[PDB]
């Protein structure tokens, strides 16, 4: 079956917070795409902040979010993960995973990758005092 | 149309007439016209060998003699073409000559893929190896004959001049994950260096024919490429098993082929992306898939998935031939 991916672990935190993101598939195992996580805020362009390979051997971070973010997975549980921490007001955004059938070549997957690959619904992710 | 059938290499004219393909007729055939025949197949000015033989390929109408139809061919043979002299080795570490064909592609001094030659200047690889940001040729070296990664440093490799993708790739899928890469000089063959013979229309291959693989590719799922040259045995697996809701659960499309064993970790995990699965057949080594996709070797019910070489042929024959 085509893979259908469904993100989670939005919500609303502080600046300086963390949070945690997954995302799992259900019609086809997540264990056999390369995902990337991106992001969008209203008014603003589309922005893949992480990649991750099948195998998790390459992992690819935005200036933006490094040191901060950190994308990797659980193919047994189906799973991948995106730690956030020290967040900041200009992180709020809604989060997808975008993936492709992952090949087997040494090298990163790129962030501008979604441009065609299967999507999420997103998560919304909210960081602010209020 | 011109094309070379089975693993006798017989020439095939095809009939607009008749809207079918047909022998040839050894009947007043030379070399001149084999070198034609090769030329406009996209072999250019190589050429390896012609002779008569008994037609095995089943037909029942031939060309003969400037070729018009026959129901017979009066020396009751029919032109056995080979345009390249291909599929020749030596005769788990990989010996020098035993795999003449394997090159390893490099990007900023790292092994990235594998490859095969086909010609002194083409190679076969995977179109998701040269998938941004590595679409242009100038990142990529190619190193020939050099078992060691070690011995692969600047100066030892070939320029490569141009990387033409299937047309028809699609990334998100990756169907169709096959390409060319043009060296900028002709490479020198001997016992090292030597081309695979591309498959020709009626392979017959068996359902688990018996394959071979060859790569740098890493042995443990979290680890660096392999130092040295390795290779493995493979058994072809049928796309419809391949399709099990247990393995790929019909992502394999006709453009893939699946290779390897379902039961049990055999590590079939030497094989690098667009690296070569090659079998035997009458005595000539064939390049049946480029290593593609499937990240879990070494790994029960997930085997390797290989672009579909057979199926790719007369894209490859279309860019060789237009190229100059």
């Amino acid at each position: 079956g085509q893979v259908q991916l469904v993100e989670s672990g939005g919500g609303l935190v502080q600046p300086g917070g963390s949070l945690r993101l997954s995302c799992t598939s259900s019609g086809s195992p997540l264990e056999h795409y390369d995902i990337i996580w991106f992001r969008q805020a209203p008014g603003r362009e589309r922005e893949g902040v992480s990649s991750i390979t099948t195998s998790g051997g390459h992992t690819n971070y935005a200036d933006s979010v490094k040191d901060r973010f950190t994308i990797s997975r659980d193919n047994a549980k189906n799973v991948v993960y995106l730690q956030m921490n020290s967040l900041k007001p200009e992180d709020t955004a809604v989060y997808y995973c975008a993936g492709r059938v992952g090949g087997r070549r040494n090298w990163i997957v790129p962030l501008d990758g979604y441009d065609n690959a299967y999507w999420g619904q997103g998560t919304q992710v909210t960081v602010s005092s209020g | 149309c011109v094309r070379l059938y089975g693993p006798n290499f017989i020439l095939q004219v095809y009939s607009s007439q008749r809207k079918s393909w047909h022998p040839v007729c050894q009947d007043d055939w030379n070399e001149n016209y084999g070198r034609a025949a090769c030329r406009d197949m996209g072999y250019k000015n190589n050429f390896y060998s012609s002779q008569g033989i008994v037609d095995d390929s089943g037909s029942t109408s031939f060309m003969k003699l400037k070729l018009y139809h026959s129901d017979a061919c009066s020396s009751k043979a029919v032109v056995s073409l080979r345009c390249i002299a291909c599929g020749v080795n030596l005769n788990e570490s990989a010996l020098p000559g035993a795999w003449p064909w394997q090159v390893s592609l490099h990007v900023q001094n790292v092994h990235v893929c594998g490859g095969s030659i086909i010609t002194p200047e083409w190679i076969v690889t995977a179109a998701h190896c040269v998938e941004k940001p590595l679409n242009n040729p100038w990142h990529w070296t190619a190193f020939a004959g050099i078992l060691r990664q070690s011995f692969m440093f600047y100066g030892a490799g070939y320029q490569v001049e141009k990387v033409i993708s299937h047309p028809n790739y699609d990334s998100k899928t990756k169907n169709n994950d096959i390409a060319l890469m043009k060296l900028q000089k002709p490479l020198t063959f001997n016992d090292l260096v030597k081309p695979v013979c591309l498959p020709n229309p009626g392979m017959m291959l068996q359902p688990e024919q018996l394959c071979w693989i060859s790569g740098w590719g890493a042995t443990e799922e979290k680890g660096k490429t392999s130092e040295v040259l390795n290779a493995a045995k493979v058994l072809l697996i049928e796309t419809q098993r391949c399709n099990s809701r247990y393995v790929y659960d019909n992502l394999i499309t006709p453009a893939m082929i699946c290779a390897g064993f379902l039961q049990g970790n055999v590590d079939s995990c030497q094989g690098d992306a667009g690296g070569p699965l090659v079998t035997s057949k009458n005595n000539i080594w064939w390049l049946i898939g480029d290593t593609s996709w499937g990240s879990g070797c070494a790994k029960a019910y997930r085997p390797g998935v290989y672009g579909n070489v057979m199926v790719f042929t007369d894209w490859i024959y279309r860019q060789m031939r237009a190229d100059g």
